[PDB]
DNA sequence: GGCCACCA
């Protein structure tokens, strides 16, 4: 079925299942279109045979230089995307409820690379983009390389140090020792000291920034239990910041500013909080996002695998259920 | 830019 | 990762 945005109690129960789903995305949540707020909204729902939603999908739909729109549901299905059979049920529903308007939906769930799996995709018809393009974090929208931190391997941690080999534990005890301080929440306060370090990191990097009010909207989509500002400071001098969510089974550590010149490694500090928010919560996995590659000259994979000892995460990639083919083969 | 996001 | 850097 389509979701109805205009009836609340069918929206409420929408929610309640990307909420409560071990798939569930904040990039799939409702929310997300809030924050996305150019984008068009359209949803789309399963029902098991008792009356209970099985799988959703949650699409925003772009503009594109041609007479189509580009549909993408941003790190969705939620599901068991491997359930190809129920894949394709969810898929058509969506494909119904864009009426035309699209030249693809594309989706990018976080399910592991198989060639298997991979296969089985375009055996049903869909185009895949993985391993065979790339580009790195631009071949896809996504970063299809992502460094996670399996939680459940250590179920009797307390704090972040317990994670850790003794050289990473002196990282980590470095800015604390050095008098850095973090403290968290998700106010006007913490946005203001998040968007002053944000931008100044933009500018060291000679490079574009969202606006403030992308992150106001999302402010104002989640609440202190789902969205927190982490903002580090040494003798009342900010030094740097981060923004994670909490959604599903994951902590992501999605933005982050640093400030010029010396910062204490306060960016060690506010990894160091974040990972024991996630821990304090019970949280299986912490996600410090794309990497361009398993390597040394990588700066994300460098700063991240302080973090992440395991093997990064490769995912499926993007898959694009092609609708318009002409327009496609233009675009893509 | 595009980490997407 | 090689006190150094990383620190989107």
């Amino acid at each position: 079925p389509v979701l109805n945005l205009n009836d609340p109690q069918a929206v409420e129960r929408y929610e309640e299942f990307m909420r409560q789903s071990p798939y569930g995305q904040v990039t799939q949540d409702l929310g997300w279109a809030k924050v996305k707020n150019n984008w068009e909204p359209v949803d789309v729902y399963l029902e098991d045979d008792q009356g209970a939603i099985i799988a959703a999908m949650s699409m925003l739909l772009g503009d594109t230089p041609t007479d189509k729109k580009f549909a993408y549901a941003s790190k969705g299905p939620v599901m068991d995307v491997t359930d190809v059979d129920l894949l394709d049920r969810l898929v058509d529903e969506a494909v119904k409820a864009l009426d035309g308007r699209a030249y693809v939906l594309r989706f990018d769930p976080e399910v592991a690379y198989s060639d298997e799996f991979n296969t089985t995709l375009q055996d049903h018809g869909y185009v895949t983009r993985n391993r065979n393009v790339a580009a790195g974090m631009h071949a896809t929208i996504q970063p299809r390389l992502n460094m996670v931190l399996d939680l459940t391997k250590f179920p009797d941690a307390k704090t972040t140090l317990d994670l850790y080999p003794s050289k990473t534990k002196s990282k980590i005890k470095r800015p604390f020792r050095d008098g850095v301080e973090v403290h968290s929440g998700n106010s006007a306060t913490e946005l203001d000291e998040f968007f002053k370090t944000y931008t100044t990191m933009a500018e060291r990097h000679g490079i574009t920034h969202r606006p403030i009010e992308y992150f106001q909207r999302m402010q104002a989509a989640f609440d202190a239990d789902t969205m927190r500002i982490f903002v580090a400071e040494r003798e009342g001098k900010l030094l740097s910041t981060g923004i994670a969510l909490k959604y599903g089974r994951k902590i992501w550590y999605m933005y982050a500013g640093s400030m010029d010149g010396n910062t204490y490694y306060a960016p060690y500090a506010v990894q160091s909080e974040m990972i024991q928010w996630a821990l304090d919560t019970n949280t299986d996995l912490y996600d410090l996002g794309g990497i361009e590659s398993e390597s040394t000259d990588d700066s994300l994979y460098v700063f991240k695998h302080v973090f992440v000892k395991d093997a990064p995460r490769e995912y499926i990639g993007e898959i694009d259920k092609v609708l318009d083919p002409e327009v496609y083969a233009e675009l893509v | 830019a595009x980490c997407x996001x």
